[PDB]
């Protein structure tokens, strides 16, 4: 009962009574694996996968900022301190 | 602070101790070198503003180590939508006469952006509160700094779990409950103005201010904290303004 | 009323140390401020060398952090800079400035100094000789000026009649002569009627050489 | 390090128009951006702080907007005193970085220049050098050419031209031309004159002087 | 009121494919789903979708024994973002779900069955679950452990077997075997559906 092409994007189906479970690769999720887990870099999704700050642009990919006194590294997701005494960080723990 | 553990010296550096005429008044949170944030209900019963002093780097109220710093506060700012004797709009911004010297035991706590606090920090369960309040309900003020780990709950889930209270003040959009309902851990009164710090990837942010915990360690009740996500735009507009001579300025909200 | 001014030699040989001193009058260094040194080459490429705030803590630009040291003495109300291993690229006008709206992490720059030009070269200091410029025909309006020929470096300022007249004064930017030596001329415009009674003099000052020649036209 | 780019490099607008200046940042620095104006020979002035708030004493004509990567500086009713190079400063993270600078040359009504010629001073000849200076004082625009013909002969190797910045009152330029020749060569000719051509002049007028 | 509140939230998990399903179909509104563990951290999923189902399988498989709790928001069409004197979004909680016990057991498939004479041996294949370890799907045997006991029924057109392993040994005619999955350590959903019947 799975000949209706239910699985999408390389999924594998398993027969169930009036149901159809799709066994998909880790890159996709859903009942029919119709969700592109890689193509969801929106700022509401876990802060857009960024450490401190992010700014969701209209069409293009999200841009990530940092708090005052912090400059982002070349990776675009992490922020490093610039002043001698940064904010929100305990100096005795380093 | 009830049910917590002693916060090691230097692990809670953004906390400040507010003393009026050499007496314990309230806690506070240092956000930058000039401005400090605490509760607003602490200043209802005060009329001599010259002797208001903030102590930074203090850990043990009995011993005087070299890390302690004290600066005079020359201005206190409260929102215009706050009437004394009410829990709503319980936030106050204070300006020190002179800045503090940042040391290993004195570092400020970042004030998050409104969008960042409303979407990312608001969904972290365990945020920590600290203060010098009574260690036991209606007991004795602690000699050492006490830190407490409390869970954050939304107002909708918070209202149904509340026990039968004689008077339940409305929890507006500027406040949120946080704590445990079993009476083990709660936010006391003596630690009001303490930092409800939230952690996100190696950085600490201020997300709430302890205002009223319905007393202390009350069974079937939580500790309502003031939401700071609703004041970031209001705080920064006057934080960068000129030093008006008014010691207590009723700045218009928002 | 807070004002600040920098004091320096005006010329530092390459492969040596550059030193500048800035004095503050209307404000205390140890109350609330961050004090920075900002330089601008002749290309006007504003560069932030570094800053020192109150209590003595310092932070420098990582581009040149290995050859810069900034110190201060609270008693004398002044803070200085020490930049070593200066090259030709360090020839710039260094501005002393104070930070406004300084809340720790970063600040602005509200108060600025007058700026002192520093020339890095392996040459010698030469004082200038002023030559008058007067019209050849005695007649509505006439022009007169002064010529400055042999001076190096180029912090040369020309004032007319000790500031009595300021309208019509045009101190042209210095042009390097074919020999590599700077030369400038300052010209003023005055009515032809006041050419027999009023005395027009140009006050040329060359601070590195400490030569002051007052010649009238 | 935050690399800050300022565009356009050069802008020429009339007083009756409005000038728009752009300040793009390599990262999102929020509103932590301050604007400066640097008139030539003077230190920069803080015009607008944090991209929206103007300073004290700043005329209301200046304004700003933008947040994040792109920032704009606006001069609503431009005036002849606005000639300066404007800068925007990074004010969020270190290293503190300023802009490259956008020169703002102003336009005005066509002018008729004034040309004067000065013989070298007799005291100057004592040092074995002679220099004759021909100057323009109130000429606009700056697109002018000066041709120096000495005793019906033209030189092309010793001419030096120096031009001042736009003045703040009437927005008129000033040009000084000096050609330095040996004092012996100064005794080889008899009449030295400078030919000045300009759009404001109907014909190129030449001012000369005779020996003695 | 800005939006309507979610209601009738139900969990549908078969062979560990956990899907949170809830009505009503959106009417000028959108939904957003968050899932978290007990005193853990709320993770958001299904952002601003108009569907009536959210796949939370990738989150419940991290800790098969931990109890998960989920909630569904209802954002409006005009104030889906921004503040405008912002309050808290309307939402509704989901019933507590434990993937190790509350999930339904999938329909088993018989692997092989042979006749050697006086004894017949029925073998059951190791069904793959949805607990993603590395890049391979964990099997039923290696997830539930030793608590899955299989039951077999056999008949020869004129008519129960129990075993603790994944193989059956019983004592010709054509025998029709049906296998069934059941774990006795469950208070709810103890048994599964019967496998397809295949004779000799
Ligand atoms: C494929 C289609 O046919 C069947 O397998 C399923 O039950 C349907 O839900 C599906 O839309
Ligand atoms: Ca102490
Ligand atoms: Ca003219």
């Amino acid at each position: 009962q799975c000949a209706s092409s239910p699985c999408q994007n390389g999924g594998s189906c398993k027969d169930q009574l009036q149901s159809y479970i799709c066994f998909c690769l880790p890159a996709f999720e859903g009942r029919n694996c119709e969700t592109h887990k890689d193509d969801q870099l929106i700022c509401v999704n876990e802060n857009g996968g960024c450490e401190q700050y992010c700014s969701d642009h209209t069409g293009t990919k999200r841009s990530c900022r940092c708090h005052e006194g912090y400059s982002l590294l070349a990776d675009g997701v992490s922020c490093t301190p610039t002043v001698e005494y940064p904010c929100g960080k305990i100096p005795i723990l380093e | 602070i009830v049910g917590g553990k002693v916060c090691p010296k230097g692990e809670c550096p953004w906390q400040v101790l507010l003393l009026v005429n050499g007496a314990q008044l309230c806690g506070g949170t240092l956000i930058n070198t000039i401005w400090v944030v605490s509760a607003a209900h602490c200043f209802d019963k005060i009329k001599n503003w010259r002797n208001l002093i903030a102590v930074l780097g203090e850990h043990d109220l009995s011993e005087h180590d070299g890390d302690e710093q004290s600066r005079r506060v020359a201005q206190v700012i409260i929102p215009s939508t706050y009437v004394p004797g009410t829990t709503n709009h319980d936030i106050a911004l204070l300006r020190l006469h002179q800045p503090v010297v940042l040391t290993d035991h004195v570092v400020p706590l970042c004030l998050p952006e409104r969008t960042f606090s409303e979407r990312t920090l608001a969904f972290v369960r365990f945020s920590l509160v600290s203060g010098w309040g009574q260690l036991l309900d209606r007991g004795a003020t602690a000699l050492e700094l006490m830190v407490l780990n409390v869970p954050r709950l939304m107002t909708q889930d918070c209202l149904q779990q509340s026990r039968k209270v004689g008077d339940s003040p409305n929890i507006t959009e500027y406040m949120f409950c946080a704590g445990y309902s079993d009476g083990s851990k709660d936010s006391c009164k003596g630690d009001s103005g303490g930092p409800h710090a939230t952690h996100y990837r190696g950085t600490w942010y201020l997300t709430g201010i302890v205002s009223w915990g319905q007393g202390c360690a009350t069974v079937g009740h939580f500790g309502v904290y003031t939401r700071v996500s609703q004041y970031i735009e209001w705080l920064q507009k006057l934080m960068r303004s000129e030093p008006r001579p008014g010691v207590l300025l009723r700045a218009p909200f928002p | 009323q807070v004002q600040l001014q920098e004091s320096g030699p005006g010329l530092v040989k390459p492969s040596q140390t550059l030193s500048l001193t800035c004095t503050v009058s209307g404000y205390s260094i140890s109350s609330d401020s961050a004090w920075s040194w900002i330089r601008q080459p002749p290309g006007k490429g504003l560069e932030w060398i570094g800053y020192i705030q109150y209590s003595g803590s310092t932070n420098y630009n990582p581009s040149l952090k290995s050859r810069v040291t900034i110190s201060r003495d609270t008693s004398k109300n002044q803070f200085s800079l020490k930049l070593s291993s200066v090259t030709a690229a360090d020839t710039a006008v260094y501005y002393c400035a104070r930070s406004v709206n300084y809340y720790g992490n970063s600040f602005a720059v509200g108060y600025w100094g007058q700026g002192t030009l520093v020339t890095v070269s392996s040459a010698s200091t030469k004082g200038p000789s002023v030559f008058p410029l007067a019209p050849c025909s005695r007649s509505s309006t006439a022009a007169l000026g002064c010529l400055v020929k042999d001076y190096f470096p180029e912090p040369v300022t020309v004032s007319w009649n000790s500031g009595a007249l300021t309208s019509g004064v045009h101190t042209f930017p210095a042009v390097l002569q074919s020999s590599g030596l700077y030369s400038l001329s300052s010209v003023v415009t005055v009515p032809s009627s006041s050419l027999g009674t009023k005395t027009y003099t140009c006050n040329v000052d060359h601070k590195p050489s400490n030569t002051k020649v007052d010649k009238r036209v | 390090e935050i690399v800050l780019t300022q565009s356009p490099a050069t802008l020429s607008l009339s007083p009756g128009e409005r000038a728009t200046l752009s300040c793009r940042a390599s990262q999102g620095i929020s509103d932590y951006l301050h604007w400066y104006q640097q008139k030539p020979g003077e230190a920069p002035r803080l015009l607008i702080k944090y991209t929206s708030q103007p300073a004290t004493g700043i005329p209301a004509r200046f304004s700003g907007s933008g947040s994040g990567t792109d920032f704009t500086l606006t001069i609503s009713s431009l005036e002849p005193e606005d000639f300066a190079v404007y800068y925007c400063q990074n004010g969020h993270s270190f290293p503190l970085t300023f802009g490259q600078g956008t020169k703002l040359e102003i336009k005005r009504t066509v002018a008729a220049p004034s040309v004067f010629i000065f013989p070298p001073s007799d005291e100057q000849l004592k040092s074995g050098t002679a220099s004759v200076v021909c100057l323009l004082n109130n000429f606009y625009p700056r697109e002018a050419k000066v041709q120096w013909k000495v005793d019906n002969a033209l030189q092309s190797g010793n001419s030096q031209e120096s031009v001042t910045e736009q003045d703040s009152k009437d927005s008129t330029y000033s040009l000084s031309s000096t050609l330095t020749l040996s004092k012996a060569d100064y005794e080889k000719h008899k009449v030295y004159a400078c030919e000045v051509t300009h759009q404001g002049l109907s014909s190129p007028v030449t001012k000369s002087f005779n020996r003695g | 009121t800005n939006t309507v509140a979610a209601y009738n939230l139900t969990w549908k998990s078969t062979n560990f494919k956990t899907i949170l399903e809830w009505e009503p179909k959106p009417v000028n509104q959108v939904y957003t789903v968050q899932i978290s563990t007990k005193s853990g951290d709320w993770k958001s999923k299904c952002f601003y979708t108009t569907d009536t189902e959210c796949d939370l399988t990738d989150e419940i498989v991290k800790d098969v024994k931990q109890t998960y709790l989920a909630r569904v928001f209802s954002y409006p069409a005009g104030n889906v973002e921004s503040t405008g004197s912002a309050g808290e979004p309307l939402y509704e909680n989901s019933p507590e779900f434990t993937p190790y016990l509350e999930t339904n057991l999938g329909q088993p498939t018989i692997q092989s069955f042979e006749q050697v004479g006086t004894k017949v041996n029925v073998t059951v294949e190791d069904e793959r679950t949805l607990v993603r370890r590395n890049n391979t799907f964990l099997s039923l045997r290696d997830v539930f452990g030793k608590d899955l006991i299989y039951t077999l029924y056999y008949w020869k057109s004129s008519s129960t077997a129990k075993t603790n392993t994944n193989e059956f040994l019983i004592d010709g005619e054509n025998y029709c075997f049906s296998v069934q999955a059941v774990i006795p350590s469950r208070t709810v959903n103890r048994k599964s559906t019967d496998s397809p019947v295949e004779c000799m």
